[PDB]
């Protein structure tokens, strides 16, 4: 989608894996805020927003 | 409320303890209060700031 | 130290950084005090394909 019209892809009840997300050479970008990537298969979020 | 002089001493004193319990609750400028909220989310290189 | 890498990855050594090359290949502690020298080297070790 564009930038004015964004999808916006409500998470619910799953099992994230975050650990190939970032061990993986296909993103450029990884720039985490507020969290490590490191802690991401740790920590159990309330709501994901995509 | 005779013995005004003594309750007020013990008054004073849980509002101080309870205030120096509270000022844990704060954030300072920080993204929580909680010390493990912060060591369980953040790396060490960023949890020190 | 002298090792050569690629590109992005030779922005990619400073103390406290997350990246490949830090994770695995080469890194550097957040205490750091020194400095890193990297120039670009094209027509020096650039093979055919």
């Amino acid at each position: 989608a564009s930038v004015y019209a964004w999808n916006r892809k409500r998470i619910s009840n799953c099992v994230a894996d975050y650990s190939v997300l970032y061990n993986s050479a296909s993103f450029s970008t990884f720039k985490c805020y507020g969290v490590s990537p490191t802690k991401l298969n740790d920590l159990c979020f309330t709501n994901v927003y995509a | 409320s005779a013995l005004g002089k003594l309750q007020d001493v013990v008054n004073q004193n849980a509002q101080a303890l309870n205030t120096l319990v509270k000022q844990l609750s704060s954030n300072f400028g920080a993204i929580s209060s909680v010390l493990n909220d912060i060591l369980s989310r953040l790396d060490p290189p960023e949890a020190e700031v | 130290d002298s090792f050569v890498i690629r590109g992005d990855e030779v922005r990619q050594i400073a103390p406290g950084q997350t990246g490949k090359i830090a994770d695995y290949n080469y890194k550097l502690p957040d205490d750091f005090t020194g400095c890193v020298i990297a120039w670009n080297s094209n027509n020096l070790d650039s093979k055919v394909g």
